[PDB]
């Protein structure tokens, strides 16, 4: 055990003071990252501090990548590989406590950055183009891969809690990171698209816009998943104008709904007649939309 | 009473726990209490073939407790014999030194009692003579108290050995051992008769060492001879001339005392 | 006093809190005989991070600044180096008040103890051990569980850091052993002892228990404590945990959990050896013998739970485990009767044997 308490005490005191008392030299950001990773292996509070610093580090990396893309650090592959391996081992050792907080940190960072960049850049159907331009980048794509790996580790353990967190973040930050939600739904059609539809219809009932974003995400996730989305829409209709509104605003979902209606109904007609007791103005508006 | 039943149950429980761990059996035997010596002996027997550090510590603690409480038992003698056997390994590593140090840690009273019992049980005349010589050499106090009895004891030992001639390597080894005991204690003053007897014995030993009968039925110095019914390598004696020099030094210390010599 | 509260009332960055804490520690060390609302609120905000409106948020996340506050507290404790100051700080932090503030302060103290163990701070460890000795059963269990989780989830081989801290700091090791004995019982799968925790308990029982016995002999303690206020001797807790461990493994299928069984056997052997040494040392005098000095009245419930768990398929599948548990329980009862742990006589042991399954050897063991 060569690591003595004196070295750790001196290092933490120097970090807290902000200026080295002997060397008096502002260390490089790579040195700060190295020290943070070394502390992360041992101290979970220092791990939280490392995530806090990684927010700014990833902000800098994304801004640098966007600047490079628009105009047209070193070792982009090595540092990303090292961070990914450290996080992977950290999750592997004890996923229960480390995976949810790391996934939440990553998704909150991505949402906040997307919120800032949606208006401060020229780079931002429509959601398909957004998906292309966002997945096109390198650092953001690798971060999304890390988040997908984290969720694939978390789906089996806590699917409901992850879904709840995702939909809470969505209702708080809808027009910002929905394309990542669209990608996740495309990868995992059934439950994800069912929950997106449930959230959209719940918000619609609350209002008596989330619906447009929900329709866009459903259209984006229809590719590799349109059949499951159509089945979910049919199941929702089995049990009301939210489905019609989504079909109207989403051409891909419109085609899926047209195919479903072509497929398939006296009991369905009776159910429609039961729902036909609604107020006349709403019925007329629904007929016009139909 | 039901002492035998409890002892048998404890022994069976200790034996059954050997496959799991010796420590568990030892702990159960200790926690049983009541007939503590029996449980300690059972635990020691269970851990006798074991070689773990924890098992060794438990066995040592049980042996110390038995020595404190039990006045006499064959377990102590068996442990002493095992320690002696371990010490008799090859001296080409630290294991022999560790075994010797562990053996020496035992009290001198137990070793003395074991040696006395072995001497009493030794029916062989040669074994009795060797035991008497070892007892005399170990403590100079006995030799000093006896006085002129050392010569009579040596004569009786030689007669018991059924070899009147002192040319045998055993007689020379015994004489050298007797001389080292006197050399160790320089405060043991002796009269003129004792000094003359010691000088005669030393002269006889030197004569025997210089040449021995051929009867049958970077530098160093040594010689060759034939031992009486034993391997010549068994006689581990180093520098008999140095032993004679040390004897002369002890004699001088008592009375305050071309070429090189 | 007033100036510190005035400075802390305004501005978010409480950079002057360190100076106030240092001044209070110096005053306590130099004027312990001579030594409010503002100090209580400041200490609560620093450690517990609980604002005046308890139902409201506890001063936002209070996580990023929590590490800074813990570092400041550790530095202040290191600068203190006074028994009176450390005792006053521990008493103030661990004093119950009938609310969650005491529990939060105890959790913060446990986090500071873990940080000190990482830094091997001898005075901080001593103060933390004293505070743990003055803590309730729930607080001690929570602190021990949090420490074990931190030592097991930080990285592989992290038990070496705990073992090194235990070797360097004996007081912290004794406190950890007492906390483990009081809490770790393996009665339920939620409270299942860990392999690293078992190794730490074994290492503590190896040498630290002698330090605990020495501390107990230095100053006498009551024969009983309310809810086991960090019972000194860890033999009873370790024995109960080891007994319940094989039954729990059988209930939880024999070689699937083999490390736990071996660790439990080693811990039971270490506890029995420590108890035997303590009995051999103390039976000559009248210092102990009424009920020893530790138990916390928790062995019976854990034993009952273990027996109930092992009852299901006891003779068919868990016959070996049931026999091992019965032998361990009989040995523990015999040791308790011999060590004087029994209240009046071995009547309780006879009743336990009668209620327990078929075991003829216990009858001869008692006699």
């Amino acid at each position: 055990a060569p690591l003595s308490a004196q070295e750790l005490s001196q290092e933490i005191k120097a970090f807290l003071t902000g200026v080295d008392p002997i060397l008096g030299h502002q260390l490089s950001a790579r040195e700060h990252a190295r020290c943070g990773l070394l502390l992360l292996r041992s101290l979970p509070p220092a791990r939280a501090a490392v995530l806090d610093h990684l927010r700014g580090v990833f902000d800098e990396s994304v801004r640098a990548h966007l600047a490079a893309l628009d105009e047209t650090g070193p070792g982009l592959e090595d540092v990303v590989q090292e961070v990914q391996q450290v996080l992977s081992e950290f999750i592997r050792a004890n996923p229960k406590a480390w995976a949810p907080v790391i996934s939440a940190w990553s998704i909150d960072l991505m949402g906040q950055l997307s919120s800032t960049y949606s208006g401060q850049h020229q780079r931002v159907g429509a959601l398909n183009e957004l998906l292309q331009l966002w997945m096109g980048c390198r650092a953001t794509r690798t971060l999304m891969d890390i988040y997908v790996q984290c969720l694939s580790a978390l789906i089996g353990s806590c699917p409901d809690a992850c879904v709840d967190a995702l939909l809470d973040t969505s209702v708080q930050h809808s027009p910002h990171f929905d394309w990542v939600v669209a990608h996740i739904g495309s990868s995992f059609p059934g439950t994800i698209i069912s929950r997106v539809l449930s959230c959209g219809l719940k918000d619609f009932c609350v209002h008596g816009k989330i619906a447009s974003v929900v329709g866009i995400l459903g259209h984006l996730a229809s590719r590799h998943g349109d059949s499951i989305r159509r089945e979910l829409l049919r199941m929702f209709h089995d049990s009301v104008p939210f489905l019609l509104q989504l079909a109207v605003m989403s051409p891909a979902l419109l085609g899926t709904v047209s195919g479903e209606l072509v497929d398939c109904p006296a009991v369905l007609s009776q159910l429609q007649q039961h729902l036909q007791g609604f107020p006349r103005e709403e019925l007329d508006n629904m007929l016009n939309l139909a | 009473m039901s002492a035998q039943g409890d002892c048998e149950f404890l022994v069976q429980r200790a034996r059954e726990l050997v496959p799991q761990d010796l420590w568990a059996a030892k702990a159960w035997l200790i926690t049983a209490r009541s007939l503590y010596p029996a449980d300690f002996n059972i635990q020691y027997e269970m851990y006798t073939i074991e070689r773990n550090a924890e098992r060794t510590a438990t066995a040592g603690r049980l042996l110390y407790d038995m020595f404190v409480n039990f006045p006499d038992q064959p377990v102590v003698w068996r442990e002493i014999s095992i320690i002696t056997s371990a010490l008799r390994n090859d001296s080409q590593d630290k294991q022999t030194q560790f075994l010797r140090s562990l053996f020496e840690t035992l009290p001198g009273r137990v070793q003395c009692e074991m040696l006395l019992k072995v001497t009493e049980q030794c029916f062989n005349t040669l074994e009795r003579s060797e035991m008497l010589l070892l007892l005399l050499r170990r403590f100079p106090e006995t030799v000093v108290q006896h006085g002129v009895g050392l010569g009579e004891a040596l004569l009786e030992a030689e007669t018991i050995e059924e070899q009147e001639s002192p040319v045998n390597c055993f007689r020379k080894l015994f004489v050298c051992d007797v001389l080292p005991l006197i050399i160790n204690n320089h405060d043991v003053r002796l009269p003129a008769n004792l000094l003359y007897k010691y000088l005669n014995k030393a002269a006889e030993f030197y004569i025997n060492y210089v040449t021995r009968s051929t009867q049958i039925e970077s530098k160093r110095s040594s010689q060759k001879y034939i031992i009486e019914g034993l391997t010549e390598k068994s006689s581990q004696i180093v520098d008999p001339w140095e032993r004679l020099f040390k004897i002369l030094n002890v004699v001088g210390m008592r009375c305050e005392w071309y070429g090189d010599i | 006093m007033s100036d510190i509260r005035h400075s802390l009332l305004r501005r978010d960055a409480l950079s002057a809190a360190k100076e106030v804490l240092y001044h209070l520690d110096i005053y306590f060390s130099s004027q312990l005989q001579s030594a409010d609302k503002g100090p209580v609120e400041l200490l609560e905000e620093f450690v517990f991070q609980v604002p005046k409106e308890r139902s409201a948020q506890p001063k936002r996340l209070n996580s990023l600044q929590e590490l800074q506050l813990l570092e400041i507290m550790c530095n202040y404790f290191q600068e203190q180096t006074k028994d009176s100051v450390r005792q006053i700080i521990f008493s103030s932090l661990f004093s119950p008040q009938g609310n969650k503030a005491d529990d939060s302060r105890m959790s913060l103290l446990g986090k500071l103890v873990s940080m000190a163990v990482a830094v091997c701070r001898i005075p901080v460890l001593e103060c933390a051990a004293s505070w743990l000795q003055r803590t309730p059963v729930v607080y001690c269990v929570r602190l021990a569980k949090a420490l074990v989780d931190d030592y097991c989830c930080l990285v592989p081989g992290s038990i070496q850091t705990l073992k090194q801290i235990f070797s360097a700091s004996p007081r912290f090791c004794c406190q950890f052993i007492t906390s483990v004995t009081a809490l770790y019982d393996l009665s339920s799968d939620d409270l299942i002892p860990p392999m690293d925790l078992l190794e730490m308990i074994v290492t503590w029982i190896f040498e630290d228990p002698r330090l605990i016995l020495i501390t107990f002999l230095n100053t006498p303690i009551a024969a009983n404590l309310p809810i086991g206020f960090l019972e000194l001797t860890p033999l009873v807790g370790l024995i109960r945990w080891c007994v319940k461990a094989p039954l729990a493994y059988k209930r939880k299928g024999v070689g699937m959990d083999r490390d736990s069984h071996l660790l439990y056997s080693k811990l039971h052997l270490s506890v029995l050896q420590v108890l035997m040494t303590l009995q051999l040392h103390l039976t000559e005098k009248n210092l102990y013998g009424r009920l020893g000095l530790i138990l916390f009245d928790h062995m019976v419930p854990l034993v009952e739970e273990i027996n109930r768990l092992a009852d299901e398929l006891n003779p068919l599948n868990a016959s070996q485990e049931i026999e091992l548990s019965l032998d361990r329980l009989a040995q523990a009862l015999q040791v308790a009767m011999a060590s004087g742990a029994l209240l009046c006589t071995r009547d309780d042991l006879r009743t336990l044997c009668s209620r327990l399954p078929h075991n003829n050897l216990l009858q001869l063991v008692i006699s």
